[PDB]
């Protein structure tokens, strides 16, 4: 009946369809880039 | 420029064309929206 | 009891035993990297 | 999914912050506690 399902950080993680079928609400992932470097070589490699 | 790669994003971040090493850099490729499920009344 | 003569008492164990002392000690943290793109932004346009 | 409601794991990725992994691997470790086990029984013979 609430619909809109909240977790103790009170982010919404939840939605209640009209039909009643429920859908887990999870925020967009960081998918985190990193650079390892060499100064002599001038050259770098991505890093995940 | 800063909006190409991850090694310019590197230079930027750092300020400096000659780049130290040490693995420092800004992260998190930004997950940009693919749809959008506008649902509201 | 400390004896006023030459000679001096001395408390000496008859009896031994071992015993485990468990000591931690913490070498290393958890290291985080945090950037602001995904932390404040992840969308908006206007905000990137 | 969280394995636990407030998961530190997950809410690294959705807030974008990512946790490093330890400069040295857990199975090298062990080859360093074996190593130092060993020494123990002999170093104590002499000075030096």
């Amino acid at each position: 009946q609430q619909r809109f399902v909240y977790d103790a950080y009170q982010n919404l993680v939840g939605y209640y369809s009209d039909d009643g079928n429920y859908y887990c609400l999870r925020a967009c992932v960081s998918v985190p880039v990193s650079v390892i470097y060499d100064k002599e070589t001038k050259t770098h490699a991505t890093l995940f | 420029d800063c909006g190409f790669n991850d090694l310019s994003q590197l230079h930027c971040s750092y300020e400096s064309f000659d780049v130290e090493s040490g693995v420092y850099s800004v992260s998190s490729f930004e997950a940009k929206p693919s749809g959008s499920v506008v649902e509201q009344a | 009891d400390q004896l006023n003569s030459s000679y001096f008492k001395l408390s000496i164990p008859t009896n031994f035993s071992f015993g485990v002392t468990q000591e931690y000690i913490q070498t290393t943290i958890q290291k985080v990297t945090v950037d602001c793109k995904q932390y404040v932004c992840n969308g908006f346009q206007k905000c990137e | 999914g969280p394995a636990s409601a407030r998961d530190l794991i997950c809410a690294q990725y959705v807030a974008g912050y990512k946790v490093l992994p330890p400069l040295m691997d857990v199975n090298m470790e062990a080859a360093y506690t074996s190593s130092l086990l060993g020494s123990i029984a002999g170093v104590g013979w002499t000075a030096g």
